[PDB]
């Protein structure tokens, strides 16, 4: 058997401003129990950006039925960008436990904006 | 994301011995518990969890009585029981979070008690 890999395909992804940008991420195994999270940035500091829980995120949702047992697609799409949403993000997955602790990182997708 | 069958709240009186409060997950597709995981949070901390792969209850001392019943996780139960000494001082609001594989989800359900 083979380890959990979690895959960001594209190291960058450029959008213009006010249009909708889609990140890429899957994964190889559903196992060890626990989420997916995406965030911007990495550290003490980061900002998360998308989980499944139902009414956090207005504008970012999955780009595949996430809500089906075997999917292994975890691409969200993010709505309305602007010049304030540069920056890298990663898909992170996250063992349970009482907290949750990070259990391996996508390697990044650098999402630039262009201006007017 | 798991999906929720909600309930706003739920109600109880001196004349309750126990209390439950529900929560039911409605795309349930577990095979076994193992692949489960489950908390119950009351003001930010877990009060409750099952964590599915080792078959492990954990609660704090102050509810004790705090359990769910662990052959219905399958169908999509995860209802919290107590009795009504940890019911009575314990008055509020409850999130239900469940881990299956990498779906998650959660749902909040207030826990009120009316004097008579
Ligand atoms: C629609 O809303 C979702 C968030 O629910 C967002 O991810 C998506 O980009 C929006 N679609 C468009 C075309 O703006
Ligand atoms: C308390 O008891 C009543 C009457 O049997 C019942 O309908 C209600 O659901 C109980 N409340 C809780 C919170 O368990
Ligand atoms: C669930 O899986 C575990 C681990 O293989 C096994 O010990 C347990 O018996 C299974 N449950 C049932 C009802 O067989």
């Amino acid at each position: 058997e083979e380890e959990l890999q979690v895959i960001q395909p594209d190291k960058s992804v450029s959008v213009a401003a006010g249009e909708s940008a889609i990140l890429h991420c899957t994964v190889t195994s559903l196992i060890p129990v626990g989420p997916i999270q995406w965030f911007r940035g990495a550290g003490p500091a980061r900002e998360l950006i998308y989980n499944q829980k139902e009414g956090h995120f207005p504008r970012v949702t999955t780009v595949s039925e996430s809500t089906k047992r075997e999917n292994m697609d975890f691409s969200i799409s993010i709505s309305n960008i602007t010049p304030a949403d540069a920056g890298t993000y990663y898909c992170v997955k996250f063992r349970k436990g009482s907290p949750d602790t990070e259990f391996k990182s996508g390697a990044g997708t650098e999402l630039s904006v262009r201006a007017k | 994301q798991l999906l929720f069958n909600k309930t706003k709240s739920v109600e109880f009186t001196f004349g309750n011995d126990t209390v439950v409060i529900p929560c039911f997950v409605t795309n349930m597709e577990a095979q076994n518990t193992t692949e489960v995981y489950v908390k119950w949070k009351f003001k930010g901390r877990d009060i409750y969890t099952f964590d599915g792969a080792l078959n492990k209850s954990t609660v704090p001392t102050d509810f004790s009585s705090a359990k769910i019943e662990v052959s219905q996780l399958l169908k999509g139960d995860a209802s919290l029981k107590m009795d009504k000494s940890d019911a009575v001082s314990h008055t509020g609001n409850y999130t239900c979070e469940v881990t299956e594989l990498t779906r998650e989800g959660e749902t909040i359900i207030e826990l009120k008690y009316r004097v008579v």
